[PDB]
């Protein structure tokens, strides 16, 4: 239903810091992978 | 050894080569078959190094071309003096230089353009000129239009003499290669007669003509009541009661009692409070000292009488331990390659133009020059852009010399060979320092913009939040303000008012006042340093990699001016040195645009303005300390706060500026597709148009082709630079005339 | 590597080989031209695609053709 | 009164614009003595402005809500409301001059392609031939339609260079 | 003379002559007929 | 040629100081090219990787990171002094491959020994449309 | 002014259409490049030969028409 | 090939030799520990100098120290990413895969230690 008041205080940090970091780490492993 | 070597009548003065357009080169000697030939005819027209391999004929052509350019310059100067003589209000301006605007161009009433003849004052209508010719003529003692007419006639006569000299020294009496190669004689004659004797002649004119007329003008008497300069020249009574040391009559000069000449050869630094310009006696002693110094310097090189230095010996003797063969082959390089001399001349002339712009915005060496803000701004910007173009052409012709005239046999372990041998380290370090400067200046600007938009005025790099004050510049300003106090005790005041002191104002307008340097000044100065560094990087990468590289090892065989080496190695477009100069032209444009924007904002906010009883009220109210730290401040408080006069100039005499402004924007846009796109698209469009004209049997015999890739790049950069320069010219002139 | 294709319109003028900066082309004996020469590309793995051979071709259209694709260390002209 | 536009003679804003221009011209004129060249130039400018404002009137011109004259475009509407000379006749004159230029250039191209090295004649003009063709193009449409009739105006597609498909 | 005449027969010289003639014709027309906009007599 | 010459690393290098456009890390990881020639006299030439060097009277050996640099030096020596040089390619494992004079008579000549490869026996413009070769991996110019 | 800006819009539409159909109709061949079908849709150029051949593909015509479409909109 | 007095000075060679990166024989975890200690100690400074809460007494030091520790964590993550990307395939053990992984672990340990040392040094 209605998200809590700390939801903007929590969800934006993941998708702004650690979700791009995890995606960039996975993609960087994907580019340089050999067979 | 040094003697005149002249061949008699090598080229016949005939019109048979005027009928055939393409005659200097064998490629164009066969006639035209495509339209690019025409462009080639207008491209290799003055590329004398490609027409013939003989250095003597190239040197003769260079001599005659220089004579032609001098004749063109003298024609232009005579036209300026003629326009001041007839279509001008110079005599009216001499009575009240602080209320009548200088005007020397009058238009014809044809289609409503007579509104451009604005009310400049003095019962005259015309275009307000910003060249400062009025102040130059006032500094030269010119009073009536008869003197301007005589100067115009003499300039036309000298231009005809220069054109006759070019024709004669090409067709009739052409100097040989040994005549041109006497670099010691050329340097001695240029230092002693071209510069020293010219400085002495101008000092004599200032002493005997310009100083008394300027003194009487500053005294407030009528210009018609002022005696003619020949009255000062012949009868010694007027110059004696105007200057008592003239009563001695050349005695103190020969008796070494030069201190008696202290009345009309002064050292009073600063500006004359009557007119807001440099003291004429100071300029007279300056040009006298310059003449003596250059006369001394002109007797340095040995030509025909044993004594004197040798350029080759001097160059070969200066050899350090870390440089191998010290300056060994440079004497043979600069006596055989015209392009190396052209590069050196263009670099020094462009730098000299930059010094000229700086040192006549700082000290206005003309009466009533600082009061005319528009004249000072136009002169600064013009000399700035001429210097930038010349220093770009310096790198261009250095790259041309590297491609064409470089010989590896004469350059094995000399300075040029070692520079080529570590060009990669040079370019890499220059690239690194360019990146570091761009980051720590433009990122500072972006940081200020963000923290301003984020509501953090305390987090900015401003004069109130984080003071990055220019401590070195402030210390130098304080030292030069105290230069007459301890280190130059014979100077009456400071050499300029920019360091500090009181405020000199003329006619209620600020002539010169002290300039304060803050955080915004440090930011823009480091921005200018970054832009100059990047332009140096581009031009040096063009010069050093003109011959070969790891990407392209045979770039020297491709010539200086080639478009590409195909899409190979991933693509090799814009790899030539010419393309490097073409790229660096835009960077020079951006650099000098930021420089002149900083100049205009700084003098409009902290220098120029009016003087009231309360204090000095500037044009923009001194917002540069608070608005120049952000890009949005430059957008709003400099580009949007100004340029309102340009867009509202319609219906007034300034409207053409706005018209030019709009047209300039047009030209700046019209370049872009020459800068973008390519050649195959336009070639196919031209093929379709050729089909259309072939259907109606109106296809031209000369096959139309698209412009070359190098030609397209040149057209794009030329139209881009023209649009940008005209935009800045129109905006600057309209803003500085409407409110200045 | 790039693909270099040579057709029968070649006249054996050896201009494409002289313009080649990496020694990709060669001349082989032939009977389809007056000069009895035909261009060949036995070292097409060393070609970078500079199209200098196409510039030197005197025949209308092109008797030699370079097609880019599948860039390698040698095809990209890299010294590193 | 077409397109909701009042005539310039009966308009209101047209008179306001005329008075404003005369007022700023008189304000510029009052700054000079009557016996001066700028005074004569400004008086000539004022006379030219008055003559232009009078000649724009009594000619069928229409202006809407700003006093700036508007040009009636559609022929027939312009023909029946005395507006043919606004754009209908100027395009006829322009078509005449443009066809003159095109026919003269076509004649020069055709006559210059006959001789050896026509590119030399293209880049070095035959001035007597150019002036002769300049004074022979007064009947360009008759000649153009007659070459269209005999087929010499058009070239067959078999003889025209065609890009590959 | 004929070399000079062929020099004037070149394209830029005749282009300059045409431009001067056309500009002078249009300027004299606009001067002797001040501000023409409406084709009326 | 009649017998393919073998690369001799003990041949002296030309008189030259330090180099900056010379061998990078690709030389010790991938192949690098080596140009040898036989100078009849002492003369000064220009390297494609930098400034100027002086070749010794006798065998001369130079190293480059690209084959284009080797052929640029080869054509400079052939046009300037008619030197007829030759360059090898050395891999990371030490395999030496003979590159420029494959039949020893230079590719400008014919020698009646080479076999013409990668040649299309049709005229250009007679190739099939890209619709004809679709989802097959074969280009119109490769058939 | 509305009529003038509408005619300018018509100019933008016609010019963008001209660029796009020049790219599309000359996509598979042209006088400068007869074998443009063999080089695919997106290739850089053919080199400096035949006077210069940069921006000859239909992709480059599209990329110029993007500028013209941006100006029109 | 172009040797210089800058790149061939004995003093420069000795200064480069005793660094943890170019040490003769030292286990890679010790090199990582020294690297992390030095680089975290220098990185803590600019974060406590002109951080977002520089004007707040007490909060500036802790905010800058946790910012430096977080940056050290991102640097360790990127170091491990480089180790996994470059040394996935097959005589210096630091350039090996597990050697570079031990170097990254030593780097994050040393970075945290250096951040803590900077905290306890700026607190006194
Ligand atoms: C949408 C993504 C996103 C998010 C959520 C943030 C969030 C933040 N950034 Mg920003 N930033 C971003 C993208 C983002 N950034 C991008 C894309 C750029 C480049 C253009 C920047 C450039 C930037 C700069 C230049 C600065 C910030 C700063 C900040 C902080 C604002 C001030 C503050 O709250 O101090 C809170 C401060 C704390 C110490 C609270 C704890 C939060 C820390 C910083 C994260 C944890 C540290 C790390 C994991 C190591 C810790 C290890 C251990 C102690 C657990 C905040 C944490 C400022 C900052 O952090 O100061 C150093 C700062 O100066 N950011
Ligand atoms: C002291 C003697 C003297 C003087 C004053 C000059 C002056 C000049 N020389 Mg020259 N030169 C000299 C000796 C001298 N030369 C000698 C001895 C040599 C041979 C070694 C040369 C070789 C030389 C070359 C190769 C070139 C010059 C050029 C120039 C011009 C440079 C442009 C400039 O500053 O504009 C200043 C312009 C003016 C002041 C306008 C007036 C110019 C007047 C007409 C010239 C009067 C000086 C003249 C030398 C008097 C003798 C000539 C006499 C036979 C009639 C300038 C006019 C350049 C050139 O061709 O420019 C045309 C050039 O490329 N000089
Ligand atoms: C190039 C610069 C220049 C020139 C042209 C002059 C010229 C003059 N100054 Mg000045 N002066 C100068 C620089 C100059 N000065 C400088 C740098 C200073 C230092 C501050 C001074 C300080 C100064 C003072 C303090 C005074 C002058 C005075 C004079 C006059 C005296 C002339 C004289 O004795 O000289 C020597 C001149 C000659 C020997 C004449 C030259 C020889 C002639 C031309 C030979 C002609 C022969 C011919 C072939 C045959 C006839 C031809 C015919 C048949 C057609 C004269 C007008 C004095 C003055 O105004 O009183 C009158 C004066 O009181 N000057
Ligand atoms: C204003 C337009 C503009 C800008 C900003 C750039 C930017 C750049 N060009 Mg270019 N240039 C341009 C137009 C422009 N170009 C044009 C039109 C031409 C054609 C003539 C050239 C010709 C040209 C040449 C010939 C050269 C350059 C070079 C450069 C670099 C400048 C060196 C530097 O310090 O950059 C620093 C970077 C910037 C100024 C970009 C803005 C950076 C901001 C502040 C962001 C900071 C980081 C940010 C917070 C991180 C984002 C995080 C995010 C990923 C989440 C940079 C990449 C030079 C080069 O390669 O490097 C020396 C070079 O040699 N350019
Ligand atoms: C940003 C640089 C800069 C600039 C433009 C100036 C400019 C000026 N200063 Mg300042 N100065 C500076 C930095 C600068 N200064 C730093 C210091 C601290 C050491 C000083 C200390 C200082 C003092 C103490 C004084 C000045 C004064 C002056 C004035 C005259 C100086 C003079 O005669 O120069 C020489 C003028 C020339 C025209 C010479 C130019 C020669 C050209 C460029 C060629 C040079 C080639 C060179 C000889 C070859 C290199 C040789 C090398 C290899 C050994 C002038 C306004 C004086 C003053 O108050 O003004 C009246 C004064 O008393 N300055
Ligand atoms: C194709 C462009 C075009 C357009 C959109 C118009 C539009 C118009 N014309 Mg026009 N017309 C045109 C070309 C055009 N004309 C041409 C080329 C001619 C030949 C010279 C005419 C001759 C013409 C006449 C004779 C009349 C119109 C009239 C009209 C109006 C009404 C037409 C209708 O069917 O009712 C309308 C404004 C009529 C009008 O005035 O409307 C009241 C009218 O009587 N037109
Ligand atoms: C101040 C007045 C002025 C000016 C300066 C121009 C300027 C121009 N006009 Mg415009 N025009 C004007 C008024 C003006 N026009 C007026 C009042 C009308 C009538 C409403 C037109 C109608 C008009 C048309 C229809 C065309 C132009 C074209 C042109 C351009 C090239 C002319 C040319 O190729 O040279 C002179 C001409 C030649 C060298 C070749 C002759 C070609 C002409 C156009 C054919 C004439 C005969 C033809 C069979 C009649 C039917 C035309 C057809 C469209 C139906 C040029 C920018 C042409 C253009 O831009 O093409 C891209 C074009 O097609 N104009
Ligand atoms: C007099 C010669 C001549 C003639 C008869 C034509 C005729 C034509 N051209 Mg061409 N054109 C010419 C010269 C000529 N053109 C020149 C010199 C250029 C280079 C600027 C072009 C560039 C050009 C383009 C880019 C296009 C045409 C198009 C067209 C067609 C549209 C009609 C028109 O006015 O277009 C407008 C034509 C112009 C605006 C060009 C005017 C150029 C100058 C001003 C006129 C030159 C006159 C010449 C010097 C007279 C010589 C007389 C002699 C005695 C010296 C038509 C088939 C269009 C087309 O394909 O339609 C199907 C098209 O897209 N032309
Ligand atoms: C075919 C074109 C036929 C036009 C017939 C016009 C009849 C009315 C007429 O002559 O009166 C006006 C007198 O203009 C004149 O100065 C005479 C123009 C003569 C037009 C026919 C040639 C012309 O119409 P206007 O000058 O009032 O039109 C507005 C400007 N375009
Ligand atoms: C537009 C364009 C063309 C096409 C333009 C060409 C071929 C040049 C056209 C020049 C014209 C002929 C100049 C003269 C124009 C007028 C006819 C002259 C003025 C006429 C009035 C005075 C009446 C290129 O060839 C090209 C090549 C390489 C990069 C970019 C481009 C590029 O952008
Ligand atoms: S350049 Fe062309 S015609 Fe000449 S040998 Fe090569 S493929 Fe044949
Ligand atoms: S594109 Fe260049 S490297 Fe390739 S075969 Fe042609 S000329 Fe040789
Ligand atoms: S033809 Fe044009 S796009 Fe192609 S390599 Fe040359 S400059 Fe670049």
């Amino acid at each position: 239903f209605v998200p809590p008041a700390w939801a903007p205080s929590l969800f934006v940090p993941l998708t702004g810091l650690v979700l791009p970091a995890i995606g960039m780490a996975w993609a960087f492993t994907y580019i340089q992978k050999e067979k | 050894k040094v003697k005149i070597a002249v061949d008699r009548n090598p080229v016949e003065t005939n019109f048979e080569k005027w009928a055939k357009p393409g005659h200097f080169s064998r490629a164009l000697a066969k006639g035209p078959n495509t339209t690019t030939w025409i462009w080639n005819l207008h491209a290799d027209a003055h590329d004398f190094d490609n027409h013939t391999s003989d250095l003597e004929e190239i040197s003769r052509k260079v001599f005659s071309a220089h004579f032609g350019q001098l004749g063109i310059i003298l024609i232009w100067l005579s036209g300026m003096y003629f326009h001041g003589a007839r279509f001008s209000n110079y005599e009216g301006w001499l009575s009240d230089p602080t209320h009548i605007k200088p005007s020397a161009q009058v238009v014809w009433p044809i289609v409503g353009q007579e509104i451009l003849n604005g009310d400049v004052g003095g019962g005259f209508q015309g275009i307000q000129i910003t060249s400062g010719f009025f102040q130059l003529w006032r500094a030269s003692g010119i009073t009536s239009e008869l003197q301007l007419y005589s100067t115009a006639i003499g300039g036309l006569v000298l231009a005809a003499a220069c054109f006759f000299a070019g024709w004669f020294h090409y067709h009739k009496a052409a100097p040989k290669l040994e005549w041109f190669q006497n670099v010691e004689s050329m340097l001695n004659h240029h230092l002693a007669g071209l510069l020293g004797l010219g400085s002495l002649a101008w000092a004599g004119h200032q002493i005997h003509v310009s100083l008394p007329v300027n003194k009487l003008l500053d005294a407030g008497v009528d210009p018609k009541e002022i005696p003619l300069p020949h009255e000062f020249l012949l009868n010694q009574s007027i110059i004696a009661d105007l200057y008592p040391s003239f009563s001695k009559g050349l005695a103190p000069f020969f008796t070494l009692n030069w201190a008696e000449y202290s009345d009309f050869l002064t050292f009073k630094g600063g500006l004359n409070p009557v007119t807001g310009g440099l003291w004429l006696s100071d300029t007279a002693h300056h040009h006298l000292a310059i003449a003596v110094l250059f006369l001394v310097a002109g007797h340095q090189y040995r030509t025909n009488w044993g004594i004197g230095h040798s350029i080759k010996d001097i160059l070969e003797s200066h050899k350090g331990p870390f440089t191998g063969n010290g300056h060994a082959g440079l004497y043979e390089i600069l006596t055989t390659s015209w392009h190396a001399q052209l590069a050196i001349n263009l670099a020094l002339f462009g730098s000299l133009s930059i010094i000229v712009a700086h040192h006549m915005y700082a000290m206005p060496p003309y009466p009533y020059l600082a009061t005319d803000y528009g004249t000072q701004l136009s002169l600064f910007t013009h000399h700035m852009w001429i210097g930038g173009f010349c220093v770009v052409g310096a790198g261009a012709h250095a790259a041309i010399f590297m491609v064409r005239d470089y010989d590896p046999t004469n350059n094995y372990n000399n300075l040029l060979d070692r520079v080529i041998r570590h060009r990669d380290a040079i370019i890499s370090h220059l690239n690194w320092v360019s990146i570091f400067l761009g980051f720590h200046s433009f990122g500072l600007y972006i940081h200020n913009d963000t923290m301003s938009a984020l509501g953090r005025p305390q987090d900015m790099f401003s004069d109130t939040a984080i003071q990055l004050q220019p401590v070195f510049a402030q210390w130098i300003q304080n030292t030069h303000f105290t230069a007459p106090q301890l280190t130059a005790p014979n100077a009456l005041a400071a050499t300029s008012l920019t360091w500090g002191g009181d405020v000199v104002a003329v006619g209620g307008k600020v002539a010169m006042m002290p300039i304060a340097l803050g955080t915004s000044d440090f930011l823009v100065h480091h921005i200018h340093a970054f832009t100059i560094h990047v332009t140096v990087l581009i031009l040096l990468k063009g010069v050093l990699f003109a011959r070969s590289s790891r990407l392209i090892p045979d770039k020297a065989n491709l010539g200086f001016r080639f478009p590409c080496d195909g899409p190979g190695r991933g693509g090799t477009c814009q790899v030539s040195a010419w393309d490097h100069v073409f790229l660096g032209l835009f960077w020079m444009y951006n650099s000098l645009s930021i420089v002149i924007f900083h100049f205009s904002w700084k003098m409009q906010s902290d220098v120029w303005g009016t003087v009231t009883d309360s204090g000095v009220s500037h044009i923009t109210g001194g917002n540069f300390a608070q608005s120049a730290n952000t890009i949005n401040g430059w957008l709003r408080d400099f580009l949007w706060a100004q340029s309102s006069q340009v867009i509202q100039s319609y219906g007034s005499a300034l409207s053409a500026y706005g018209l030019m402004f709009l047209g300039a924007h047009f030209v700046w846009a019209f370049s872009l597709m020459f800068l973008f796109s390519g050649r195959g698209y336009w070639q196919e469009l031209i093929e379709s148009i050729v089909w259309a004209h072939n259907k109606l049997r109106v296809a031209p015999s000369i096959q139309p082709r698209a412009l070359s890739i190098t030609q397209g790049r040149a057209v794009g950069v030329a139209h881009y630079l023209l649009g940008g320069i005209a935009t800045t010219w129109s905006f600057f002139l309209a803003r500085i005339i409407a409110v200045g | 590597a790039h693909v270099v294709k040579i057709y029968d319109t070649c006249i054996g003028c050896t201009q494409c080989v002289r313009a080649c900066p990496l020694d990709v082309l060669e001349m082989v004996p032939w009977d389809g031209c007056k000069a009895a020469q035909m261009a060949s590309s036995p070292r097409t793995e060393d070609c970078v695609g500079c199209k200098r051979c196409e510039t030197a071709c005197p025949t209308d259209f092109l008797s030699v053709r370079v097609y880019l694709g599948n860039e390698s260390t040698r095809s990209l002209g890299l010294a590193y | 009164d077409v397109a909701g536009l009042t005539p310039c003679s009966e308009s209101k804003a047209y008179n306001k614009l005329e008075r404003k221009e005369l007022k700023t011209l008189e304000k510029r004129l009052k700054k000079y003595e009557p016996g001066s060249a700028p005074y004569l130039a400004l008086q000539a400018t004022k006379e030219r402005t008055q003559n232009r404002f009078k000649n724009y009137a009594k000619a069928g011109l229409l202006c809407g809500n700003d006093g700036l004259p508007h040009l009636i475009s559609d022929p027939g509407l312009a023909l029946r409301f005395n507006h043919a000379g606004e754009v209908f006749i100027p395009t006829f004159g322009f078509l005449y001059v443009a066809g003159y230029i095109g026919h003269v250039g076509r004649q020069y191209i055709i006559k210059s392609k006959e001789d050896a090295k026509p590119t030399d004649k293209e880049i070095i003009l035959d001035v007597p031939l150019a002036l002769q063709l300049a004074f022979q193009g007064w009947a360009w449409p008759l000649a153009a339609i007659q070459e269209l009739r005999n087929g010499s105006l058009l070239e067959k597609d078999e003889n025209i260079t065609v890009s590959p498909r | 003379m004929k070399d000079f005449t062929t020099y004037l027969s070149t394209a830029p010289v005749v282009g300059l002559g045409w431009a001067i003639f056309t500009s002078g014709l249009l300027i004299e027309i606009n001067r002797f007929f001040p501000d023409p906009l409406v084709f009326s007599f | 040629p009649w017998k393919q010459p073998e690369l001799d690393p003990d041949t002296p290098s030309p008189i030259f100081g330090g180099s900056t456009g010379g061998l990078l890390r690709k030389a010790q990881v991938e192949e690098f090219y080596v140009t040898t020639w036989e100078s009849p006299k002492e003369q000064i030439f220009e390297m494609p990787t930098g400034g100027a060097a002086i070749m010794r009277k006798g065998p001369n050996l130079l190293k480059f990171a690209r084959k284009e640099q080797c052929l640029a030096l080869t054509t400079q020596l052939r046009t300037k002094f008619k030197m007829t040089p030759c360059f090898y390619r050395v891999y990371a494992d030490g395999k030496v491959e003979y590159l420029h004079p494959k039949d020893g008579v230079y590719p400008e000549k014919v020698n009646a020994g080479r076999v013409g490869v990668n040649q299309n026996m049709r005229s250009i413009g007679e190739n099939v449309d890209p619709i004809k070769v679709k989802f097959t991996g074969s280009q119109p110019f490769t058939i | 002014g509305d009529f003038l800006v509408h005619h300018a819009i018509a100019l933008g539409l016609h010019t963008t259409t001209l660029i796009l159909v020049k790219g599309a109709l000359d996509a598979r061949g042209s006088k400068l490049m007869p074998d443009k079908k063999d080089f695919g849709y997106s290739f850089p150029c053919d080199g400096p030969g035949r006077g210069g051949t940069c921006d000859i593909s239909a992709y480059d015509a599209f990329y110029l028409a993007v500028f013209w479409m941006l100006n029109t909109i | 090939m172009l040797e210089t007095p800058v790149t061939s000075a004995p003093i420069v060679a000795n200064y480069l030799s005793n660094l943890p990166a170019y040490r003769t024989g030292v286990a890679p975890n010790l090199r990582g520990v020294e690297i992390g200690l030095a680089h975290g100690f220098l990185l803590a400074g600019p974060f406590i100098k002109l951080g977002p809460l520089r004007n707040v007494p007490g909060a500036a030091e802790v905010v800058g120290c946790m910012s430096a520790a977080g940056l050290v964590l991102i640097l360790a993550l990127c170091l491990s990413l480089y180790g996994n990307a470059a040394f996935q395939s097959t005589s210096d053990p630091l350039m090996s895969s597990e050697g570079w992984a031990k170097f990254a672990g030593g780097f994050t340990v040393g970075g945290l230690s250096g951040v803590a040392w900077a905290y306890v040094l700026t607190q006194v």
